[PDB]
């Protein structure tokens, strides 16, 4: 309850020091061994929602995946094995763009270069406006699939990057899938951003270890 | 006479807000002007002219939950209204470059004066005047 | 002359009010609600009956007694809790 | 039950909606009425 908030000389050196290499070993062993079968069974059961996810994406509802545990592998498996091939074999090979929000070294201009190359026939918002005006006359067929891991990523958290991603979802011929880990993630988006994003919210918590994301921050600083 | 009785230099229900937004603003004004000492004293069952002080997100959420009319809890709509408040320049932050709300070093403060929050409370029928 | 007698027809209507008052006084600085305060409901119901000169304690007398005691308890709490206990005892 | 709980938590359209009477309840009602019908 809320009353639990109102009703509320040792050092870390007293604990035995663990090196980074020693840190990796136990982490890997307990990630691979412990809770293997039940989590794999949960993943296999969760795969049953692939037709629903496909239908939602074709209707234009963006997918936001949240909950405790890593969501990179789930999105990779979905987008690679189910979404992209079926779109090609039912519309008649669809390119898929993967953005790593867990990397602080990203740049929005670099991603926009790939977007322009993949979408625009031969001041980012000015070009996005031209894309929107162009794709109005284009048929309502999915041409590019966009996957954005960690919409709460360090550089991704910034308002400009969120604005750039928000104007992307106006075009129906673009499929957007995003994931978040922060509990206060909805604080980032206002009504205008929510309207442009068109997320349908799905909790996909799986207690999957964040092995990849742990590489960009040093545990030795703790 | 009516032309002279008013300057008419003014550029011209003053702020259309959802109930969640109104209660969030009411709680934020309490946070920005009430000492952290009195939170447990007043809200747990166990100043008009100075500049507002900063407050944390958890204090705002706790006071909002305590004053919202069984728990309301925090859904996506609550945080969406909170972000709308910031976008409307009703709540200020401690940052000016590269806005990132999730950075753990950013605090919040109220930009809405007393004369507006008085009428908001009147429209809500919430008696703030008895809390000070 | 008038000495109204009691009947146990409305035992629950008083017992539950007493339990509610004790529960609401468990963790707030308020009246020292005890058995002596329970007796106040009965005595003031008897006083209400003695205004009608009735020989028996009726349900209406107990209703007014409960109203008076509960209102007296509620109107003494702090402002933040008063508006909650206004709705917590809306039954009475 | 486990599958229905996770379907409800996941917000899946595969989970049935409790607007109509459940198959088991109506089956029990039909069997109990029919057992004394003849």
């Amino acid at each position: 309850t809320f009353e639990g908030y109102f009703d509320q000389r040792h050092t870390m050196s007293m604990a035995p020091d663990v090196t980074r290499e020693e840190f990796s070993l136990v982490s890997n062993f307990f990630n691979e061994n412990f809770q293997k079968r039940p989590r794999q069974k949960l993943f296999e059961i969760q795969k049953k929602m692939f037709p629903q996810y496909w239908f939602e994406l074709t209707q234009g509802f963006s997918l936001l995946f949240y909950g405790v545990g890593s969501k990179r592998n789930f999105l990779e498996e979905f987008a690679i094995d189910y979404l992209s091939p079926k779109i090609a074999y039912s519309q008649l090979s669809i390119p898929c763009l993967i953005l790593n929000g867990y990397n602080p070294s990203c740049n929005y201009r670099d991603v926009f270069k790939e977007i322009t190359d993949l979408l625009v026939p031969a001041h980012v918002i000015l070009q996005i406006q031209k894309m929107i005006d162009f794709y109005k006359n284009q048929p309502l067929d999915i041409k590019l699939i966009l996957v954005v891991h960690n919409l709460d990523g360090p550089s991704i958290r910034k308002n400009t990057f969120q604005t750039m991603l928000s104007f992307l979802s106006v075009i129906r011929q673009i499929a957007i899938v995003a994931s978040t880990d922060h509990i206060y993630a909805p604080l980032l988006w206002d009504n205008m951003k929510a309207q442009n994003y068109n997320f349908v919210f799905h909790d996909i918590s799986n207690f999957e270890p964040s092995t990849v994301e742990s590489t960009f921050q040093d545990v030795m600083k703790m | 006479i009516k032309l002279f009785l008013s300057t008419d230099d003014n550029l011209s229900q003053t702020y259309d807000l959802s109930i969640i937004s109104k209660y969030l603003l009411i709680a934020s004004y309490i946070c920005s002007y009430l000492e952290p000492r009195y939170d447990a004293s007043i809200f747990s069952r166990k100043p008009r002219y100075l500049q507002p002080s900063l407050f944390a997100i958890e204090r705002l959420l706790a006071i909002f939950q305590a004053i919202f009319p069984s728990l309301m809890k925090a859904n996506i709509e609550v945080f969406q209204n909170l972000s709308e408040l910031h976008t409307l320049k009703l709540i200020a932050t401690t940052m000016n470059k590269n806005i990132d709300y999730l950075s753990p070093k950013v605090r919040w403060k109220v930009n809405v004066p007393w004369e507006i929050i008085k009428e908001i409370s009147e429209s809500v029928h919430f008696n703030i005047s008895d809390y000070f | 002359k008038i000495y109204p007698k009691l009947h146990q027809m409305d035992m629950d209507k008083v017992s539950r009010v007493y339990a509610d008052l004790r529960r609401e006084s468990i963790s707030t600085g308020s009246f020292p609600i005890t058995v002596r305060h329970l007796e106040s409901i009965l005595r003031i119901a008897e006083s209400f009956a003695k205004m009608r000169l009735s020989e028996f304690v009726s349900s209406y007398d107990l209703d007014r007694a409960i109203k008076v005691v509960v209102d007296s308890f509620v109107d003494a709490q702090k402002v933040s809790v008063r508006r909650q206990l206004r709705r917590s005892f809306a039954i009475y | 039950r486990y599958d229905e709980i996770i379907f409800r938590k996941l917000g899946s359209m595969l989970q049935t909606t409790n607007i109509l009477v459940t198959d088991d309840q109506y089956n029990i009602w039909k069997k109990r009425i029919e057992m004394d019908l003849a």
